[PDB]
RNA sequence: UGGUGGCGAUAGCGAAGAGGUCACACCCGUUCCCAUACCGAACACGGAAGUUAAGCUCUUCAGCGCCGAUGGUAGUCGGGGGUUUCCCCCUGUGAGAGUAGGACGCCGCCAA
RNA sequence: CUGGGGCGGUCGCCUCCUAAAAGGUAACGGAGGCGCCCAAAGGUUCCCUCAGAAUGGUUGGAAAUCAUUCGCAGAGUGUAAAGGCACAAGGGAGCUUGACUGCGAGACCUACAAGUCGAGCAGGGACGAAAGUCGGGCUUAGUGAUCCGGUGGUUCCGCAUGG
RNA sequence: GGGGCCUUAGCUCAGGGGAGAGCGCCUGCUUUGCACGCAGGAGGCAGCGGUUCGAUCCCGCUAGGCUCCACCA
């Protein structure tokens, strides 16, 4: 998914529905990996980005390879693919032209890109570099860190100096030690790789965090849409 | 305002009223009717103005039973125009009399009354007519 | 046809508006010529673009107007960038 | 030769009997059977029709005819031609011999057989029937009566054994 | 297209004849046979 | 419930398909054929007087035999109706298969009268 | 002064000279007409015929006679002497 | 009886009945002619075990349809008149509709 | 042309009404169509008869296709309308190209120009056993002069004669 | 009043065989990220009639709007 609010990945065991038009980026898939076998993933150094290094006989049966890329930024996600050895983008589902005078450009030919990776080490060096008198330091974790959410950063904060959280989540999620659940704070229903830590909300915990996704969006798909036609009535109605 | 619903021909000659009635001479419907002692055409707003005129004189009387519809158009080309161009535009609606017509028809009232509204109704028509009753 | 036409239906510019700003600024050009909106395009030709220093040269394939969103890039070719 | 004998010998005496009627040619019997197989498919499936009707084939020895349209439906998106459904016409004794085969094995092979519908006649002294399998298409057969009311195609029937 | 057409003998090689055909339907080079007044006789005739 | 048309009435209008196009008069009378289960009849005709002139059939006691429904007694008789025009010296008529086909017992006749002498 | 017009229904076809062309009992040549007509308002008769404008000619000499076929339907026919 | 023709359904529709040893039909089977967009229903080919039920003929009726007067009236050529988007008078003509009533057949040729 | 002119609209052909019971009959009177189509939508032979309604019956559904009785005709007839047609002129199948050549008594309509019908003869054929039908289509529109050029063919002429 | 053009989702558009392309405003969601979004406001042939199996698509009548004209004494 590069659905802005809802893109993710995920494995699911409800096959929704296969739509009766074939698009054209479908198809353009078909064209260049179908029947194609998945030699590798890879994280993209962390950053909420992935890689898929794809191997697939052409159409004259020589065996080819492909790196499809899946960059998860939030409003501005996207699904790319790419060559091998040229690195030239070949597809794209959100094509970008560069009147945003961005960094990077999608559009296929030309030489792929990625995003510029932040100052922010990725992974005690927190107490070095960041003065702790600076306060709120739940937004500025996140000026340090690659791979963050206020959420954790919030419920990590409020363990109270505390590299020690840190350094064991961080070791937690190394382990993959983690618990995938779902935490509703009432509503708001949040969920992450560890536990809630803190507040109120009820829990509820899964053994796959694909089964975690699935529990997740497959209402807020709708629920929300429903949300926004109540209150849209509930506003006249008043 | 009576109407023809649908239509063949929207533009017809006019006509001519010569001769009595086929049929509709007498009351056979109601028991005290109207006739016309003329020939003329009548408009959808006269009969309504009899109509609605009879039935306010009676304010609950009985039946009352029209025998005519006003099936013919007559048209009337725009004002302070020269002769010809085609056949002027359709105006409204009309029913055509011959003498010896049965109009309007009475039942369920006693005959004062019915003569009465049919009185009323005949100083809402051109023509000159006569009080009827069934045989 | 027109560029700032153009250049909305590739989207490339968001806003005829905008394509006929940047056209009147004359921060771009055609075949190494100055132009503007009205200028005149076709396939095969090649587009000298600005973007504050951003600079870009594209190609002409197509044209139309109906233009839906992804057929849109099918219209041209991304050649090169300087700055 | 198995139904036409039986019809004879075992029917016709026994139910000019039961009836009282007045001469043997006033006997009802089968005039014919008649089968269709209705399908507006072919529109989509131009190859639905072979598909079916070599399975009519299969079924009755005699080759079937298909059937066309008369008048144009937008409604089904059709005209006039595009030919749809196939018929057989019967008449005979390989008729009778298809008639005893369906009562032996069509009938009772349905996975949810019973008491046959009692009631599908059309008020004349003949039957009709759909089926719905066999793709498993099914198809709308018919069997044709010398019969004047109705009762004495019942009772016919039911002394055929035909199941209700 | 609907197009006049001339008609033409081949033993006689006269042309004896018009008429018209769609082209769509009737493409390619038609022929008949008509009385050729010449050879006296029921002939082919040939499209030109 | 079936019906069921008859064949002879069927065969009334395939007949009056044919006539309509023809009539028997004197020196081209019309012959006319009838073709029973068990029997055929054969007449001629000048439909202008409504008179027949002669007649045959296997029902005629001469030439008695046992099919009286094959081509044999369609030619026999076909024959026999053709010597009593014979002898009423009119040797051209006009045929009128009634409905039916010249193709069998119609056409044998229709033959062998051809062949005694009958010009059609 | 005011503009109109827009009649659009100024016109009619030439009139082509139907019905009868000879009478009853009138003497008649070979290959006379008789009747024009569309259709058949009248049938051909003895010694008549219809061509491709359903039109009735005398094939012979003689005198014209209108019939009926039955009902509700006529008929033409020449006698000769 | 059957076949075959003629006359505007006064012939028909419909209801009720009677008959078939001959005849006409129904009917029994396809080996051949031929055929069925499917097939011996029909068309053809041959047959005659049984059936008057149907068809076909003969009786009945006036429910439907059909035919159809007389008289009267409208209309109307012509003449004349008048308060003339119409009306009236006179010689003459004269329907439709509605009736009276008619009718569930008349005429021929051939074969037994 | 014009119920003054101009602007508008129209200009030829076919069908109906007006039209006054032969025919014909005007208006810037009323309604509509044509500037084609079919190589089978023609010819012939043979075949049979429609639309809708009620019943029963998968998918089938109000409405396919189905059997079913009712059913002069409510359908169809290449197209507009009128006339007409169910013994088919309507619908199928087979074979074919008469949608031929030369003609044409005699008629219709008509100012003329023109337009229309036509038995019958000859030649050669198609279908059909035969009679017999066929010189386009169910009839009525579906188109334009002459001069000028072009193409093909021609026991015509070809400026002294042969070309 | 006459003639011509137009009258399709909130806006602009295409399209006799089944109305679908894009865009925008307000609200809501949304988030680490260089204006890169998403859902709802909502997506409906000006109307009437006719021909066709069918009409936005052919025809006709009327309404609303835009342009042109509404002159000579």
């Amino acid at each position: 998914s590069a659905h802005p609010s809802y893109s993710r990945v995920h494995i699911t065991a409800q096959a929704y529905e296969n739509p009766s038009e074939p698009p054209m980026f479908c198809m353009l898939l078909r064209k260049h990996i179908e029947g194609g076998f998945i030699e590798k993933i890879e994280q993209a150094g962390l950053d909420r980005i992935m890689i898929f290094h794809i191997k697939s006989r052409n159409e004259i049966g020589d065996e080819t390879v492909r790196k499809l890329y899946v960059e998860i930024m939030g409003r501005h996600s996207n699904i790319i693919l790419t060559d091998a050895a040229e690195n030239v983008i070949i597809d794209g589902l959100k094509h970008l032209s560069p009147s945003m005078n961005s960094y990077r450009t999608v559009l296929p030919g030309q030489d792929y890109k990625l995003p510029p990776a932040q100052d922010k080490i990725s992974p005690d060096d927190i107490l070095r570099h960041l003065s702790f008198q600076e306060g709120r330091l739940d937004k500025q974790i996140v000026d340090h860190f690659s791979g963050v959410s206020p959420l954790f950063a919030k419920e990590a904060v409020h363990r109270a100096t505390l590299p020690k959280a840190l350094l064991a989540l961080f070791a937690e999620v190394k382990e993959h030690r983690f618990i995938p659940n779902i935490t509703t704070v009432n509503g708001k229903e949040y969920f992450y790789l560890l536990e809630l830590t803190h507040l109120k909300g009820e829990a509820r915990r899964f053994d796959s965090l694909s089964e975690l996704l699935d529990r997740f969006y497959f209402g807020k798909a709708e629920r929300d849409r429903v949300k926004q036609q109540a209150q849209d009535l509930e506003r006249f109605v008043v | 305002m009576l109407l023809p619903k649908r239509v063949k021909y929207r533009r017809e000659h006019r006509g001519k009223m010569r001769g009595r009635a086929k049929g509709g001479t007498e009351v056979h419907f109601g028991e005290f009717g109207i006739q016309a002692l003329e020939a003329s055409w009548i408009t959808n707003r006269q009969i309504e103005a009899a109509r609605i005129a009879m039935t306010r004189y009676m304010k609950r009387g009985g039946k009352v039973w029209i025998k005519i519809f006003p099936s013919k158009p007559y048209t009337a080309k725009p004002l302070e125009v020269r002769m010809g161009s085609g056949k002027g535009a359709p105006e409204g609606w009309v029913a055509v009399v011959k003498p010896g017509k049965v109009l309007f028809e009475i039942s369920g009232v006693s005959e004062e009354v019915a003569r009465e509204a049919l009185r009323l109704a005949s100083h809402k028509l051109p023509i000159k007519t006569k009080f009827v009753k069934r045989e | 046809m027109r560029l700032d036409k153009f250049l909305k239906v590739s989207r490339l510019i968001k806003r005829r508006t905008l394509a006929k700003e940047v056209a009147d600024q004359g921060r771009i050009s055609i075949n190494g010529n100055q132009a503007k909106a009205s200028s005149d395009v076709k396939p095969g030709d090649e587009l000298t673009v600005r973007f504050g220093q951003k600079l870009v040269t594209v190609q002409v394939n197509e044209l139309k107007d109906t233009t839906k969103k992804e057929e849109a890039a099918n219209m041209y070719t991304i050649l090169k960038e300087e700055k | 030769n198995r139904l036409k004998e039986k019809y004879n010998k075992e029917i016709a005496p026994a139910l000019m009997t039961k009836f009282n009627y007045d001469s043997v040619m006033q006997v009802p019997k089968i005039e014919k059977i008649v089968i269709n197989m209705g399908v507006g498919d072919a529109v989509q499936n131009a190859k639905a029709i072979d598909s079916a009707v070599e399975e009519l084939t299969f079924i009755a020895g005699q080759k079937p005819v298909v059937t066309r349209a008369k008048k144009s439906i937008a409604g089904f998106r059709l005209r006039e031609g595009m030919p749809i459904g196939a018929k057989v016409t019967l008449r005979g004794e390989r008729m009778y011999d298809f008639l005893d085969k369906l009562i032996s094995v069509s009938l009772p092979r349905v996975r949810d057989f019973r008491g046959v519908s009692k009631k599908s006649f059309d008020g004349r002294g003949n039957y009709t029937l759909g089926i719905k399998e066999q793709k498993v298409r099914g198809m709308d057969i018919v069997i044709v009566t010398t019969a004047n009311t109705d009762e004495e195609a019942r009772e016919l029937l039911t002394q055929v054994g035909m199941p209700f | 297209m609907r197009v006049n057409i001339t008609l033409a003998c081949t033993e006689c090689g006269e042309r004896n004849y018009i008429s018209k055909k769609n082209k769509r339907n009737n493409p390619d080079r038609v022929e008949f046979k008509k009385y050729c007044p010449r050879d006296k006789k029921s002939t082919l005739h040939r499209e030109t | 419930m079936i019906t069921k048309t008859s064949k002879n009435a069927a065969r009334l209008k395939r007949h009056a398909r044919v006539r309509a196009k023809l009539s028997g008069t004197a020196e081209r009378p019309r012959l006319n054929v009838f073709r029973s289960n068990k029997h055929i009849y054969a007449q001629i005709i000048d439909d202008v007087n409504g008179v027949t002139l002669a007649s045959a059939s296997t029902l005629d006691k001469d030439l008695n035999v046992e099919s009286t429904g094959d081509t044999s007694a369609a030619t026999k008789v076909g024959e026999l109706v053709a010597k009593r025009a014979a002898e009423k010296g009119i040797s051209d008529v006009v045929f009128d298969r009634g409905g039916y086909l010249y193709h069998g017992r119609v056409k044998a006749l229709a033959d062998a009268a051809r062949e005694a002498g009958l010009k059609f | 002064k005011k503009g109109v017009g827009s009649t659009k229904n100024g016109r009619d076809s030439e009139a082509k000279r139907l019905g009868a062309k000879r009478a009853d009992g009138q003497f008649v040549t070979g290959g006379s007409i008789l009747y024009r007509q569309r259709g058949t308002k009248i049938y051909p008769g003895e010694n008549v015929g219809r061509g491709g404008d359903d039109t009735l000619f005398a094939k012979i000499d003689g005198t014209v006679k209108f019939e009926r076929f039955g009902r509700d339907r006529k008929k033409v026919s020449v006698y000769p002497v």
